């Protein structure tokens, strides 16, 4: 629900074109006298309580727990016989098929997720390899999130990417009480 | 495949185009390049005149100062003519009460 | 450093020394204090009147005569009271107690 | 560590980016943001319906 | 530990099994039906604003910050140590006051400080200088605390640094008194007061001027520097770790207010 | 769908665009400053910050500029900084009163200048607050010299300067 | 009028802190408020109890419906039924009545019905892990 805004819309009693006034005979004939041919009672009308207004639903929810869960998700891939956590993504072929033979090889999964520590830093061969990948993928470090946490059958993490979530998971542990945004320069912020 | 590298922060303190019309008056005024300063040091600000402040603003700071701030003496010296002024009432009303 | 237009180099103009900060008759080693919660509690302080060096004779005797009841069957004399129990407030107006009554024995 | 929050990384209309209140609410958002930059259609439409729905919170409701 | 076996006992977790707990939300019931709904929801305080506001720290929690390492005492304790560790929070809104000593309980309060509060009760005094502490109290102007208080943005805010004012007519002569053990007073009638305070306290004064950490005790802050170690009308340039301060004979004059 | 810029400067837009924004650099600085003039009934306060009357507290204030109902055949000639007022009042100036709208309209005199700098006499409708203000200004060309154009509030009266500098710099 | 200066150290006192750090050492336990460490190594019981991100004993009131006054522990891990049983049974000579107790397995924690919080601080600094 991250920042998902919906666009559907619709018209209200004075939104949809036309209506001002009485529209037929209201007691000369034996129908039903209205207010309009524009309220939301006839043929074209209103839609009377549709969803009004572009809307939006995000959620700054609680962040260390965010961030508690995020590592909680990891410790589910750990224990599943998915965390195989690799030294370095380097790519010894530049065929994707020898990705997938070896993933097949390897029985990791269906479906692989590959992440490393640095973007710039990620191996061109790796990359260049992984972009005919059409189900597994890589991602850079702060890329480790909770629907990618289920998205593969199994995540591959780069070894000092891991130290590196691990310092992240740190951080996160026993965070202090902020009396400033955490943004701006700190004792020890980096 | 890999998608492209998340979002980083800008390149350093950016100053605004003066003739552009768009620009909110917030981000380009007399202390928003202060601002910039103070988020990209002089490493991309300006001279640091900005950080002065001016000597018309100056002489209105006296008169601040002048409409805004006594001296202590002058407090002390209100307050001893008013706790004269309570003592003589207060033996003004034990005078009337005894009599 | 910098110094204020206002500073205390002239807002107290006359004392420009640190000693001036805090520098300087109820005896300490002489009297005992006591504070237990007994909620209730009752803080005490005794002292043996008998050795009282710091009371002059009739005032020693005009404590004995007037604190008879707080002079204990050892010879000590000593007060308790209530407001409530620590440092400031507990301890020192029992010792003022003893030095008030000293006082009013001394006339 | 902490350069950007999520509350940036959304894509969507700079009318509700993120404060999300009530119907009447994300109208007056739309309104104090963009209310300059629309057709006098979209005017005279945000203002028909914000003094709706301010008629619509304090007058007739289930609870009272 | 059975629980991550007992977890590994099952398939791989998938997207198919995050269930929402047992209890997150009541149903979500349409105001309708045989059950629920036939009818659907209708059936058939003068100067409070003027008032002063200071927070109170509790000298039993700053004795905790002193144990726990929050707010260490080989430097002086300031409204800048009161608040960088978060051991006591202030709030520069609502028309406040700022930082000033609680009143309960020093039993077992074994430290050195040098505590810079606007407001402490006499008990407060002796219980500082009970172990030999330093007690002054100026005032915190509004702009001017809050400024202090959290140091971090204003040290990046690109304004020079402001000088706290002097206290209103009422804050006056609370600080004009050295019974107070406060800022702007004689600095010798603060000796009378502290033997009188012993007397009262029943307290053995030591002279702390021969202490270890006196001339750390001998800093008394300035007036109108909200920082301690910095100069009046300087600019914390952060980025290049410097320190800009102005030459101009009247901005020096107008700064050395 | 939105309108890219923004209508509250659409007019300044088209200030920018074509043969218009060909105009003179001085012509666009005159068009574009928007000093403010002293008022004719605003008296001004006295400064920046001051005590609240019932709550002693130092607060900020400033003053409303009231709009100057300016009717346009006061255009026509040399009128002052003045003219009429259209606002409302109450019957007793107590605002637990129905009130009624109302006006504050000027009193006018046909008065006459001969003007050195013009050589020629100009007889036309002005204001003994026009003539005080004339007279501190101590003759009617040295007036035109005087107040700015956005001060002058009056069509004539900048046609009359306007006619002026032309003499002075020809 | 400009002038480089380099004496930041002032500056470097001005910057507050965030990654809260373990106490300094007090010599004597308990502290002069009373803090304490947790006691090295800790004890083989398996109820285990971990401490706090600011170092103390985890021990919480719970205050709701009124006059609902409850309490908990809330890191527990382990076999935490034993903890309950024990918390049962320092509660036993407690209140006389058998403790109206439940743990949260999944949250793992352990709470109990009214407020005993003081001594139930005072029975985990004495198990001392
Ligand atoms: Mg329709
Ligand atoms: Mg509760």
């Amino acid at each position: 629900n991250f920042k998902r805004i919906s666009y559907a819309k619709t018209k209200t009693r004075a939104e949809v074109r036309g209506g001002g006034r009485k529209p037929w005979p209201q007691k000369g004939t034996g129908r039903a006298r209205h207010g309009s041919i524009r309220s939301p009672l006839w043929r074209g009308g209103g839609v009377a309580h549709g969803p009004r207004g572009p809307t939006s639903y995000y959620y700054m929810l609680p962040m260390k727990v965010r961030a508690l869960g995020l590592k909680v998700a990891l410790t589910v891939k750990l224990a599943q016989d998915d965390l195989h956590i690799m030294d370095s993504l380097e790519l010894p072929t530049g065929d994707p098929q020898y990705l997938t033979e070896l993933a097949h090889y390897r029985r990791w999964g269906d479906s692989v997720l590959l992440v490393d520590l640095t973007h710039e830093e990620m191996p061109q061969s790796i990359v260049e390899a992984t972009s005919r990948l059409k189900t597994f993928n890589l991602i850079p470090a702060v890329g480790l999130n909770v629907h990618s946490m289920l998205k593969h059958q199994t995540l591959v993490l780069t070894l000092p990417t891991v130290a590196f979530l691990e310092d992240k998971l740190l951080w996160q542990d026993s965070r202090y009480r902020p009396l400033y945004p955490f943004s701006l320069p700190y004792s020890d912020f980096p | 495949y890999r998608a492209r590298p998340p979002p980083r922060r800008r390149p350093g303190p950016r100053w605004p185009d003066p003739e552009d019309l768009l620009t909110p008056r917030w981000q380009l005024g007399p202390r928003y390049a202060a601002k910039q300063f103070a988020r990209y040091g002089a490493a991309s600000g300006v001279v640091p005149g900005s950080l002065w402040p001016s000597p018309e603003q100056l002489r209105e700071l006296e008169a601040e100062e002048r409409e805004w701030y006594p001296s202590l003496a002058t407090m002390q010296e209100s307050l001893r003519v008013k706790q004269l002024a309570e003592e003589q009432k207060r033996r003004e009303r034990e005078q009337h009460i005894a009599e | 450093e910098f110094k204020s237009i206002y500073s205390l180099d002239k807002l107290y103009p006359e004392s420009q020394g640190s000693d001036t900060a805090w520098r300087v008759d109820i005896p300490l080693d002489r009297l005992t204090i006591s504070y237990c919660r007994s909620v209730n509690s009752k803080a005490e302080v005794r002292f043996h009147l008998a050795t009282a060096e710091w009371i002059a004779e009739p005032v020693r005797q005009k404590i004995a005569i007037t604190h008879k009841n707080k002079i204990n069957r050892l010879g000590e004399l000593i007060l308790t009271s209530e407001s409530s129990r620590y440092q400031f407030r507990n301890l020192a107006d029992c010792l003022q107690k003893i030095r008030d009554m000293i006082t009013e024995a001394s006339q | 560590n902490f350069e950007k929050h999520p509350k940036e990384l959304i894509r969507g209309p700079i009318w509700l980016r993120g404060w999300k209140g009530n119907e009447l609410q994300r109208c007056i958002r739309k309104r104090k943001m963009v209310g300059s930059r629309m057709f006098a259609d979209d005017l005279h439409n945000l203002n028909k319906r914000i003094r709706y729905l301010y008629k619509h919170f304090n007058r007739h409701g289930k609870f009272r | 530990a059975r629980a991550l076996d007992l977890l590994r006992g099952l398939p791989r977790v998938s997207l198919a099994n995050l269930k929402p707990n047992p209890g997150s939300k009541k149903p979500e019931r349409r105001p309708r039906g045989r059950r629920r709904g036939r009818k659907c929801g209708r059936g058939h305080n003068e100067g409070h604003s003027f008032r002063r506001q200071y927070k109170p720290l509790s000298l039993n929690r700053l004795q905790y910050l002193i144990d726990l390492g929050r707010v260490d005492p080989s430097q002086p304790i300031d409204l800048t140590q009161l608040v960088n560790g978060r051991g006591v929070t202030i709030q520069p809104l609502k028309r406040d006051y700022g930082v000033q000593l609680v009143e309960e309980g020093a039993d077992t309060f074994t430290a050195k400080v040098n505590i810079e509060v606007q407001l402490a009760s006499e008990l407060a005094i002796a219980a500082i200088e009970k172990n030999g502490g330093v007690v002054t109290t100026a005032f915190y102007d509004p702009r001017s605390l809050d400024i202090v208080c959290k140091p971090v943005p204003f040290f990046l805010r690109g304004q020079p640094i402001p000088k706290r004012m002097l206290p209103p007519e009422e804050l006056v002569p609370y600080y004009t008194d050295a019974k107070n053990r406060g800022y702007l007073a004689d600095p010798a009638k603060f000796p009378e007061a502290r033997l009188e305070l012993a007397r009262k306290y029943g307290y053995i004064l030591p002279d702390i001027t021969k202490d270890e950490l006196f001339k750390m005790l001998c800093t008394r802050k300035d007036p109108r520097q909200i920082f301690f170690g910095l100069a009046p009308g300087w600019v914390v340039n952060m980025a290049d770790k410097k320190i800009l301060k102005p030459t101009d004979e009247n901005l020096l004059k107008y700064y050395t207010s | 769908p939105l309108h890219k810029y923004p209508v509250w400067l659409w007019k300044r837009l088209q200030l920018r665009e074509g043969i218009c924004s060909r105009l003179p650099g001085h012509y666009l600085r005159s068009l574009e400053e928007e000093r403010t003039p002293t008022p004719v009934h605003y008296r001004p306060h006295g400064a920046k910050f001051k005590i609240n009357p019932k709550n002693g507290q130092r607060e900020r204030v400033e003053d409303v500029p009231i709009p100057i109902y300016f009717p346009p055949e006061s255009q026509r000639g040399l009128w002052g900084g003045e003219g009429w007022i259209l606002g409302q009042i109450y019957a007793n100036n107590d605002k637990l009163s129905k009130r009624l709208k109302k006006v504050w309209k000027p009193q006018l005199f046909e008065r006459e200048f001969y003007s050195e700098i013009l050589d020629k006499k100009f007889t036309v409708t002005v204001t003994m607050r026009t003539l005080d203000l004339i007279d501190e200004a101590y003759g009617l060309d040295f007036y035109i010299l005087k107040t700015p154009k956005e001060d002058l509030c009056s069509k004539f009266g900048m046609d009359l300067k306007r006619g002026m500098l032309l003499r002075l710099a020809r | 009028f400009v002038e480089s200066v380099d004496e930041y150290q002032f500056v470097e006192r001005l910057l507050p802190a965030t990654r809260i750090p373990d106490p300094p050492k007090h010599e004597h336990y308990p502290t002069p408020s009373g803090w304490q460490p947790p006691r090295d190594p800790p004890p083989n019981l398996p109820y285990f109890v971990r401490r706090s991100r600011m170092h103390n004993i985890p021990v919480y009131k719970d205050i709701t419906h009124g006059n609902r006054q409850m309490t908990v522990i809330r890191k527990v891990e382990g076999d935490i039924w034993a903890l309950q049983k024990d918390v049962e049974d320092f509660l036993s000579p407690l209140l006389g009545k058998t403790p109206v107790t439940q743990v949260n397995e999944v949250t793992g924690t352990l709470r109990i019905k009214g407020y005993f919080d003081q001594e139930l601080k005072a029975w985990l600094l004495e198990k001392g892990f």
